[PDB]
RNA sequence: UGUAGUAUGCGGUCCUUGCGGC
């Protein structure tokens, strides 16, 4: 009762269609999802090509999954070898590699533009899920410096002083008036910090000698700068891709949907009395399932000491701050 | 002038991204390309300033093996120099003067240029194999007749270089033609039940010939070994296709890595303003081919274990086989990782 | 010696100009059709031109396969959204099937086709040529539309 | 002419009941 198009050249749109009714087996999952993608017309008159009208093709949201997750183990093989060389890569560094399965749903990646509206980060040659490395640092950073706001907030605050009221002129200039409300809360000690570490990391030195304890271990600010490194020095702990491992591919599906179902969104959106004449509109979105595991290696370049410290970092944002999407929900959070 | 050619192989494991600076496309950082045909290279100053810095780190660390033996530095050029032994190794302490092999190789530091030239001379890693997803076989290794012309060319000139006119011939019995529509893919690529292949956007219909593909196999096994960087090389030869021309450089424009980098400012926890920008990466599991010439030293009173040229050839090829070098940008988040081998003819 | 460069940036000029002085009144608008405009390449190079385009026609709640650039009018639409999308589309389309102008340096890759039409039936290089055409004019008018149109 | 790595610093984030009624 549906009606499948595909934009796609013709003598393609055909085995797109094949691909997608199951008569022929495609083998990878980034080339059905984004160059093939079907454009589905319910009694509705318009071809909604989204997650959500694209599932209106199978049986069933159980079916939708079992055909992603079938295209994705086709290529285990591949993404076998591909992992070993990677592990060897891994072990060609002096980089110190850890394990972690997914405590809560994962989802990274999931505000690129795309068709579907709701991308996720696939590998473009195996079409797994994996997280960059950037968003490994940038969640390390961005935890040393919550760390830092939360223990030496006051402290950081009145030593830059003039940071920090630099800092509120500029929020004054931007977030409307605000002429000197600014309030002194954690935000705008996280917001200092960050500027500290990203354009004022010279005027750090003094701050240096600090210490903060992260899980077992004490990290200094000058240890966490020389981590990152600035833009003037460079930064000397190399952070790796995180990929699935391979053998849990076979047995338990590394990708399942989601679901978001906007209540009141024209309450959020246009500003309409919330009440309940708000009929939702739900989007489905892919992510991978709790229970998946992950390896992660950190590398070092000058000291293996910062490494380790690197590596313990990583860990503690991992199980606390959490990776990728939604993380304000609990979505991507590591367990041991 | 040149002596002896060694063949570098550079396999992406990880996205590599060699900067280029020129301008900014709808895709920002746009990644070094020949600019009359638009395949992605990487330029010999980057490829022999990664190697030069590779070798410098190696001979400080004091790992670089010569005819079976290790190497350091500074008993040597007391050997060499001994009347100014500690004022240059003074120089390589406060970094003003490479160590004393990196300069006989690559040549001496920009602190001092017309002493002698480099022992040396890299080039361009012109592109052989490009990764291009496909509907079967999950990805495949793309080439087109202007790829295996230019390497006929390359094997060509080290054989000039060489006076071995014996392995000119070997890519020699290798003429094609295709269509655009046409394509020379390997069993698994191609599609059951039907003479067709899917290359990540495209029908093409398989064009039947196998002494092209066998020969093109035999020549990176030749190159290369038996070990196709991690895997048999017999085990790739049935996902190998040959393209057109226009369809390949389509594929190397088009099907390139492109992502996504935000900075996420910790006043508000999104995206800052104007904190986005769009990178372009060679895609993974890429094959990038460079030539690297070799003849005589430059420099004076050189040790007796790298007095020839062939002694600097097994030097380089031991030290760089089966490595793993950073090349371009993002190296401290895991970009522009590539596993290289070095082999000779 | 007439570059193409200065047709694509003609005609990007005179496209954002347009909208900002249709549309000068509804901020709103012009921020939605400047996000449009700078998320579009990306979309492009990720699904395809053709996929993009048939986006931008499913966003306008019209048909695909019976719907040319020349049968739409941007203007006809109440939501903010759908006036900025049949905007864009309107443009890029333009600029696929007819460049400038007939008697400009550029006259578009088409001869006078709807682009996705001419998309539908048409080899790869061809859809490779135009995609090109797309990016570059894409990165034109969000070059533009960054310069004057309001941010939302 | 010789010597020379477009590199370092940046999280695709923020916002949303799988519901309403028998």
């Amino acid at each position: 009762n549906v009606v499948v198009k595909y934009p796609v050249n013709s003598e393609l749109a055909n085995y797109a269609e094949k691909f997608w009714k199951k008569e022929l087996a495609i083998y990878n999952l980034s080339l059905i999802l984004n160059k093939m993608t079907p454009f589905v017309k319910r009694r509705s008159e318009s071809y909604k090509s989204s997650l959500s009208a694209v599932k209106e093709i199978f049986k069933n949201v159980d079916d939708f999954q079992n055909f992603l997750n079938s295209v994705l183990r086709r290529s285990l093989d591949e993404y076998r070898v591909f992992f070993e060389n990677y592990e060897r890569l891994f072990n060609s560094f002096s980089s110190k590699i850890f394990s972690m399965r997914t405590k809560s749903r994962l989802v990274v990646g999931l505000g690129d533009e795309s068709v579907y509206e709701t991308s996720i980060r696939l590998h473009r040659n195996y079409g797994v899920p994996y997280i960059p490395g950037s968003a490994l640092k940038g969640v390390a950073k961005h935890y040393a410096f919550s760390i830092l706001a939360r223990e030496n907030g006051d402290e950081i605050l009145r030593i830059y002083e003039s940071v920090k009221e630099d800092l509120k002129a500029r929020i004054a200039k931007r977030d409307k008036i605000k002429k000197n409300d600014v309030p002194e809360d954690y935000y705008l000690t996280a917001a200092v910090i960050q500027e500290l570490f990203e354009k004022k990391f010279d005027e750090l030195g003094a701050i240096r000698n600090t210490r903060v304890e992260i899980g077992d271990t004490v990290i200094s600010v000058g240890d966490i700068v020389k981590i990152f490194g600035t833009q003037k020095e460079e930064g000397s702990v190399i952070f790796f891709d995180a990929f699935p491992t391979p053998e849990q591919l076979k047995d338990k599906p590394n990708l399942e949907l989601d679901i978001m179902n906007p209540h009141y969104q024209p309450y959020y959106q246009h500003g309409e009395p919330p009440g309940d004449w708000h009929s939702p509109n739900p989007i489905f979105f892919l992510t991978v399932p709790a229970g998946v595991e992950f390896t992660f290696a950190v590398a070092s370049r000058d000291l293996d000491d910062l490494a380790e410290k690197a590596e313990k970092l990583l860990k503690e944002a991992l199980k606390k701050f959490g990776v990728g999407a939604k993380t304000s929900l609990g979505y991507g959070r590591f367990d041991a | 002038m040149f002596e002896k050619a060694v063949v570098f192989g550079l396999y992406s494991i990880t996205p590599v991204h060699a900067g280029s600076g020129a301008e900014l496309s709808v895709i920002a950082l746009p990644i070094q390309r020949e600019r009359h045909t638009g395949f992605p290279v990487i330029w010999g100053q980057s490829l022999k300033g990664v190697l030069r810095s590779r070798f410098r780190q190696l001979e400080l660390d004091e790992k670089i093996e010569v005819e079976s033996q290790k190497w350091k530095w500074k008993e040597k050029t007391k050997e060499v120099l001994k009347e100014k032994a500690d004022e240059f190794i003074k120089k390589v302490e406060e970094r003003k003067r490479d160590p004393l092999l990196t300069e006989i190789v690559f040549g001496p530091a920009t602190d001092g240029a017309s002493e002698h030239a480099g022992a040396v001379s890299v080039g361009d890693a012109k592109i052989l194999l490009f990764p291009v997803r496909s509907a079967k076989g999950v990805f495949a290794f793309v080439t087109s007749p202007i790829v295996i012309q230019r390497l006929k060319e390359d094997f060509e000139l080290v054989s000039e270089i060489e006076n071995d006119i014996e392995l000119k011939q070997i890519l020699s019995r290798f003429k094609v033609e295709l269509s655009n529509n046409e394509t020379i893919a390997g069993n698994a690529l191609i599609l059951n039940g039907e003479n067709k292949v899917i290359l990540e956007d495209i029908v093409l219909k398989v064009k039947s010939d196998s002494n092209v593909i066998e020969n093109l196999v035999e020549v990176l096994k030749t190159l290369f070994g038996d070990n196709f960087f991690g895997k048999p090389i017999e085990s790739i030869k049935e996902r190998i296709a040959i393209v057109s021309d226009d369809v390949f450089k389509s594929f190397t424009r088009f099907s390139t890595e492109i992502v996504a980098r935000v900075r996420i400012d910790a006043e508000k926890g999104t995206v800052a303003r104007g904190g986005l920008w769009y990178e372009e990466f060679l895609p993974s599991d890429t094959l990038m081919y460079s030539l690297i010439a070799v003849g005589s030293p430059k420099k004076e009173n050189l040790p007796k274990e790298v007095d020839n040229t062939q002694k600097i050839v097994n030097v380089l090829k031991v030290t760089f086989n089966n490595a793993f070098l950073q090349i371009g940008g993002d190296e401290t988040v895991g970009k522009g990782f590539v596993k290289v081998r070095a082999g000779v003819l | 010696i007439r570059e193409i460069e200065q047709e694509r940036a003609s005609f990007a000029f005179k496209v954002v100009s347009d909208i900002k002085d249709k549309y000068s009144q509804n901020k709103k608008v012009q921020g939605k059709y400047s996000s449009y405009a700078e998320k579009a390449p990306t979309i492009i190079l990720n699904n395809g031109l053709g996929a993009t385009l048939a986006f931008f026609l499913s966003k306008l709640e019209k048909p695909i396969d019976d719907v040319d650039y020349k049968s739409i009018n941007p203007e006809s639409f109440g939501n903010a959204e759908n006036i900025a999308y049949a905007f864009l589309y309107k443009h890029l389309s333009t600029w696929l099937a007819e460049g400038n102008g007939k008697d400009s340096a550029f006259s578009g890759l088409t001869n006078g086709e709807d682009p996705l039409k001419y998309i539908m039936e048409k080899t790869a290089i061809d859809v490779a040529i135009s995609t090109e055409e797309a990016l570059s004019i894409l990165n034109w008018i969000k070059k533009f539309a960054k310069a004057m149109l309001e941010e939302e």
